[PDB]
């Protein structure tokens, strides 16, 4: 079998959580309550669902997911939601105060109360688990949860599992937009456990989401729910492979050893092609050619930078529903004929391609649009690099007074963490600008 | 210019013991008696895999004789012309503190040697003048004052109070008077006996509280005669409690908050060294933010020589500790040159 | 989980208070008689912040009542929402301060102090999590400042750790009736710059503007500005009590708007502020919300920001809106206004969103500024301070109570630091 383990920490964590369910109960036919009608009106028994559910005795399907908060609005919102009746009712909070937005509180002061119940309950799922694959983590960088336990819980992971993949989908902080004052402390303190924990670490921002769908989608007032349910739509498309037969199956495994060309350059962009409303869904034919080349667009990025400021380094397309090999390889033919798409000499080869028969699914008053053809590319590229120096400059701004220092330092942090956490970004961005350049 | 803030880093000899059981991996190798902190210079330190430049740099060889005649020599000079002094001791636990300040009875540690040589001083001139001396040792704890060679008093008594000539003079303190230097070091075994202390992972008698000792020398004229000129002098010895994080604490509770304090006061002392180093910060300086700086608000500025004693190891056990204690020492004068 | 301590001292405090029950109890669909008649099962869901359980379905909001004279306890326990309030909480001397802070810090205070902590311990014990404490007090009073200080004084003695909120009344340069007002001002400054986490000043003088001007009310009284302060109060901790997209609790609050130990005097205010006759010639939108959020004139503090940068801000939204509307505005007014925030924040706005919003009301709105203007309000009183000193006008009243002159030097030397301190980061760099 083939299950993989999904752990959501915070709110943006709980909520992107929220709706990656809601899109994997609507692919596999189970109802909020967890019964799948189906099997008792066909007879079934020939679905795939292993990859993240699991049935009991009485036709139950509950997930494979652990839900983590250190305060419990959240997580008390999915107890009463629709939802309630789905998830083993191991939904974990802290039944304390939250973080509130510092690194240090949710690592060191009030997140080692709770982190025996997470390891026994990751423990008792993996017990139940026969092939798995890996774990997907969902955080963010800005607060003080989503950054101290999850490096937290990424570090008690790697003592335990070690060899078993991970896998981030992380809300990294705008270049503009911000919703606090303390994010580019958190972010910065985040980088030990992102680069010596994590396998590969897919980010985005909020930024570049409510830039699509202002221009893609014509939504001019977009909320979360919108962005959780895109960045859902990106997850589905990265694990369609283990859940549905296709031309070319892509594993996690092979998956990271074609992307990933060095240990420590595992910080791949995302993004979606046929994003597009359904009153353009017409005008349009949406073929293998025109998303291959949309999915290449500097706009079309979910990631507040520029490609065109960076060499290429790998690139993985994952594409879902009616796509023939023979179109696949075409668009790659015009893609490398372009001149703007820079890639680096010692990468040939440079694309990997994978091919899935499962259309996409819609959710029901979703506001993307039903399509026959869709494809996820995910590119290894130089141009994060630019991002990240860009919070690092931010971070050099608040930390010359030592602003908001005396918060962290009061909850078990020490000062010469900070420089350390500054230090170990400097060098990650030393390396990509050294891995950028020609070859001599 | 010169400046007042100077800024002396020491580095702890290794014990044969530890010596004998780590160097083997070296000589295998070439365990963890890697030298990592080497000296290359008197005002330079390269090997910490980074490079750092400070005021004095003290080798493995050096000895409490010479640690005193670099260090702390000048400030008698400056308290005896009537201008404080001060002088911090900071280092993490098993980093030579304790041997550097202290010392044992074979080796005379640098509180020894100045008390001595301040005794001899007013021995030579008391032919001219009338001098006395006056000693406090008082523990911060908590952002609390505590008496320790007067326990049982209220915390509510000691209290700070801005004199209106330059003088913080905490309330309800004791005073004494010792003639010589051994009742000097039986006063101050007197109140490292009520100092705050409780056992922390491993060791037993793990320190964490600031500590503070205040001679007051009073000088007037003896072959003279003179209306109201005194001008006394205040010298601090000032014992900082070592940092720590709560991820080695586990018990939690009031150890947490304790610990938290500590840090809070430390930061706010940084700041304060810092804010005085930088001509442009000269405005406001943030006395205000600890009661340890409240204390030493006009023992840190420019008329009044400051030194800070700080104690590092070269082992690896200590390497976190060792880094961030020299991070901390680079805060009073943050040139980053190369 | 997350339950909050309410104290009320003086006369001030215990109007402000009832009135800030009778909005949570509307708010929460509460009966003035303590029983719930509400038509959501959200207000029920997190009523245990503010309210304890009682046994035939009844609910005693978990406040504690200090004064030191009968007049308004009586005045409160015959108001229209006396008999929810627990009756053994009436803590209360017989010999009142007079608008002497020392008769209620040390002579006449230190009497009711007993009995009010134990009352206090008696209340936070039996809460399951303690988010913290919220006192009520004026500070130009008698045994309002004194009294008030005291508690938080003892409050933090033993609480260390639990974030503190003081919702003061400062005294005003036009607005004063009582002529001690800048002793008894400074004494329970010099208190709160060090026992307290977060202090939302409030100004009598602003308050009336706001009633002269944005309300256009004809005849305000104190009902009135005790109205606008309950619907700051009940804004703040809005995110406690019901669910959201961006949740924040105090102490978040206090980590992101306070950057330094004692920089924590805020001006709050409430956005959506409207005549009846001028309701419907305009929408109910973010953008105007903000804007006049923003405004300089609708501020609580009496303190103009535009004489000043903002250290920090904090928007609390409440109701349902699109993040990126209400990320846009606040990016738009701080890159608009970029002479009015320092420059050393990257980003000087925290936000947070509520999906309840209050009664008959679409989308509302809290502010809670730290901007370095606040310094010129303390400047003002270490004017009046001074000018009451050189010649101790009224200093024999205090010092036969127990106190000293280096006591009001020293509050004198710590207002004076602080108002330095805000002034150091006010200059360009
Ligand atoms: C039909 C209609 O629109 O009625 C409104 C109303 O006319 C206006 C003018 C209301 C009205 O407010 C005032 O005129 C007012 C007067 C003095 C002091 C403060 C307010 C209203 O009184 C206020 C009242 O507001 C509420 O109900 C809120 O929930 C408020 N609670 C209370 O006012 C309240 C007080 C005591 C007992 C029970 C409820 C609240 C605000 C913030 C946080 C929590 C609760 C409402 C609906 C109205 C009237 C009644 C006319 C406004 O309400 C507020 C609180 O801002 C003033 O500007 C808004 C805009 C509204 O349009
Ligand atoms: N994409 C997306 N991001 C979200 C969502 N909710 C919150 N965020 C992001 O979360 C970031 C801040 O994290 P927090 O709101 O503090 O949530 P948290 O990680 O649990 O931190 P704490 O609440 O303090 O425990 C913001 O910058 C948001 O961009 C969401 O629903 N979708
Ligand atoms: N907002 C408001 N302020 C008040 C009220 N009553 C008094 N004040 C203010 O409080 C100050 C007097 O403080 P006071 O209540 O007498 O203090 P106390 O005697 O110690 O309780 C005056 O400057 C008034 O502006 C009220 O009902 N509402
Ligand atoms: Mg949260």
């Amino acid at each position: 079998m083939r299950e993989c383990i999904s752990i959501h920490v915070g709110q943006a964590g709980v909520q992107i959580g929220n709706a990656c369910w809601e899109l994997y109960c609507l692919e596999h036919g189970i109802q909020p309550d967890g019964q799948m009608p189906s099997d008792k009106t066909i007879g079934g028994g020939d679905d795939s669902f292993n990859t993240f559910f699991s049935e009991t005795g009485a036709g139950k399907h509950v997930p494979r997911a652990v839900f983590v908060d250190l305060e419990p609005t959240v997580i008390d919102e999915v107890r009463t939601g629709t939802y309630r009746q789905l998830f083993h009712p191991e939904q974990l909070i802290t039944g304390k105060e939250d973080a509130a937005n510092n690194y240090a509180r949710g690592h060191y002061t009030i997140g080692k109360e709770i982190i025996d119940l997470v390891l026994d309950r990751i423990r008792k799922l993996a017990d139940q688990c026969t092939g798995l694959q890996g774990f997907l983590v969902f955080h963010s960088f800005g607060g003080g949860t989503g950054s101290g336990f999850t490096s937290l819980l990424m570090e008690r992971l790697s003592v335990d599992y070690g060899k078993k993949s991970k896998l981030e989908f992380s809300i990294y902080p705008a270049p503009q937009v911000s919703t606090a004052v303390v994010e580019p402390y958190n972010s910065i303190l985040t980088t030990h456990t992102t680069l010596e924990h994590s396998d590969c670490a897919f980010m985005v921002d909020n930024e570049a989401i409510y830039d699509i769908c202002r221009r893609n989608l014509d939504i001019e007032r977009p909320t979360y729910t919108n962005l959780n349910r895109l960045i859902s739509q990106i997850v589905s498309s990265i694990t369609a492979s283990l859940r549905f037969d296709g031309a070319l199956n892509v594993d996690l495994t092979e998956f990271q050893t074609n992307l990933v060309p060095y240990p420590r350059i595992h910080f791949p962009l995302a993004t979606y092609a046929p994003v597009i409303s359904a009153e353009k869904a017409y005008h349009e034919q949406l073929s293998v050619a025109e998303i291959t080349n949309a999915c290449f667009e500097p706009a079309n990025q979910m990631v507040k930078c520029d490609p065109r400021h960076g060499k290429y380094m790998a690139c993985c397309l994952l594409y879902r529903g009616d796509v023939v090999p023979k179109d696949v390889n075409a668009a790659i033919a015009t893609i490398k004929t372009k001149r703007s798409i820079q890639f680096v000499d010692w990468c040939p080869t440079g694309f990997k391609v994978g091919i899935n028969y499962q259309p996409p699914t819609v959710v029901p008053g979703g506001d993307l649009a039903k399509v026959q053809r869709a494809v996820c590319m995910l590119s290894n590229t130089t141009a994060i690099a630019e991002a990240w120096a860009r919070l690092d400059h931010k971070f050099d701004l608040m930390y010359a007074k030592r602003a908001f220092v005396h918060w962290y330092v009061g909850e078990g942090m020490e000062e010469g963490e900070f420089s350390e956490a500054r230090e170990d970004m400097a060098a990650l961005e030393k390396d990509y600008e050294e891995v950028g350049v020609d070859s001599v | 210019k010169q400046s007042s803030i100077s800024v002396a880093v020491r580095v702890r000899p290794f014990t044969e013991a530890e010596s004998n059981r780590l160097v083997k991996i070296d000589n295998d190798d070439v365990g963890g008696l890697r030298k990592i902190i080497n000296v290359v210079d008197d005002r330079m330190l390269i090997i910490a895999s980074k490079r750092f430049v400070f005021d004095r740099l003290f080798d493995e060889d050096c000895t409490q004789d010479q640690v005193y005649r670099n260090t702390t020599q000048p400030l008698l000079d400056s308290v005896l012309d009537g201008y404080n002094a001060t002088v911090f001791a900071y280092g993490a636990t098993g980093c030579g503190k304790t041997h550097t300040i202290s010392g044992t009875p074979e080796d005379p540690g640098v509180i020894f040697l100045t008390m001595k040589e301040l005794y001899n001083r007013i021995e030579e001139l008391k032919d001219t003048k009338i001098i006395d001396i006056s000693l406090s040792y008082l523990e911060i704890y908590n952002e609390t004052i505590r008496d320790l060679l007067n326990p049982m008093t209220q915390c509510k008594n000691l209290v700070i109070r801005e004199d209106a000539n330059n003088k913080i003079s905490v309330s309800n303190l004791s005073r004494h008077r010792p003639n010589s230097v051994e009742e000097v070091m039986q006063l101050i075994l007197e109140g490292n006996k009520n100092r705050t202390c409780s056992p922390t992972e491993a060791n037993a008698t793990s320190s964490r509280s600031h500590a503070v000792l205040q001679i007051n020398v009073i000088q007037k004229d003896r072959t003279g005669d003179i209306t109201e000129e005194h001008t006394f002098a205040t010298l601090s010895i000032i014992d900082l409690a070592g940092s720590e994080r709560a991820a080695a604490t586990k018990n939690r509770g009031a150890r947490l908050n304790e610990g938290a304090n500590i840090n809070k006061s430390l930061l706010a002392l940084g700041n304060c060294i810092n804010a005085l180093c930088d001509p442009r910060r000269r405005n406001h300086v943030p006395y205000r933010d600890s009661k340890l700086t409240r204390l030493l608000k006009f023992s840190l500025g420019g008329n009044c020589k400051t030194v800070m004693i700080v104690c590092v190891s070269p082992s690896s056990q200590h390497y976190d500790e060792t880094l961030n204690t020299l991070k901390y020492a680079d805060r009073a004068k943050e040139i980053k040159t190369k | 989980m997350r339950e909050i301590v309410h104290i009320q001292a003086g006369q001030c405090g215990n109007q402000i208070g009832a009135k800030f029950w009778e909005v949570i109890s509307d708010e929460h669909g509460i009966d003035p008689t303590g029983s719930y008649h509400g038509d959501s099962d959200l207000q029920l869901e997190r009523i245990n912040v503010y309210y304890n359980e009682a046994t035939g379905n009844k609910y005693v909001p978990r406040a504690i009542l200090v004064d030191l004279e009968p007049g308004t306890m009586d005045s409160v326990r015959s108001g229209p929402f006396g008999q929810i309030f627990r009756p053994d909480n009436f803590v209360f001397g017989q010999s009142g301060a007079g608008n002497n802070w020392a008769k209620g810090h040390y002579t006449e205070g230190a009497e009711l102090v007993d009995s009010v902590l134990d009352v206090v311990r008696k209340e936070s014990e039996s809460c399951d999590c303690l988010q913290g404490f919220q006192l009520t007090h004026s500070l130009g009073g008698g045994t309002g400042s004194g009294m008030g200080t005291l508690l938080i004084s003892k409050i933090r003695e033993e609480y260390p750790d639990r974030i503190m909120n003081t919702f003061s009344v400062m005294p005003s340069p036009k607005v004063s009736d009582t002529v001690v007002e800048p002793y008894n001002a400074t004494l329970s400054v010099h208190q709160l710059v060090e026992n307290t986490d977060e202090t939302y000043c409030i100004d009598n003088e602003a308050l009336y503007d706001i009633c002269f001007r944005t309300l256009k009310l004809t005849t305000p009284t104190y009902g009135d500005l005790n109205h606008l302060v309950s619907a700051t109060m009940s804004g703040v901790t809005t995110c406690l009590r019901f669910p959201g997209q961006l949740n924040a609790d105090l102490r978040k609050l206090a980590v992101n708007m306070v950057p330094f130990p004692r920089l924590h005097f805020f001006m709050p205010g409430f956005a959506p502020l409207t005549s009846r006759g001028s309701q419907q010639y305009r929408a109910l939108t973010v953008p105007e919300l903000t804007q006049q959020m923003f405004d300089s004139k609708n501020m609580m503090a009496a303190c103009d920001p535009r004489h000043g940068r903002y250290l920090t801000v904090a928007a609390i939204f409440r109701g349902r809106m699109s993040m990126k509307e209400v990320d846009e505005q606040m990016l738009n007014v701080q890159n608009k206004n970029s002479s009015y925030f320092v420059e050393w924040i990257p980003n000087n706005v925290k936000t947070a969103v509520c999906d309840i919003p209050p009664r008959g009301l679409k989308m509302s709105a809290t502010f809670i500024g730290n901007s370095t203007a606040i310094q010129e309000l303390f400047k003002r009183i270490s004017e009046q301070f001074t000018a009451m000193f050189r010649r101790k006008a009224f200093l024999h009243w205090y010092t036969g109570e127990g106190m000293d002159e280096m006591e009001f030097t020293e509050a004198e030397s710590n207002m004076n630091d602080l108002v330095s301190e805000y002034q150091q980061y006010q200059d360009a760099t």
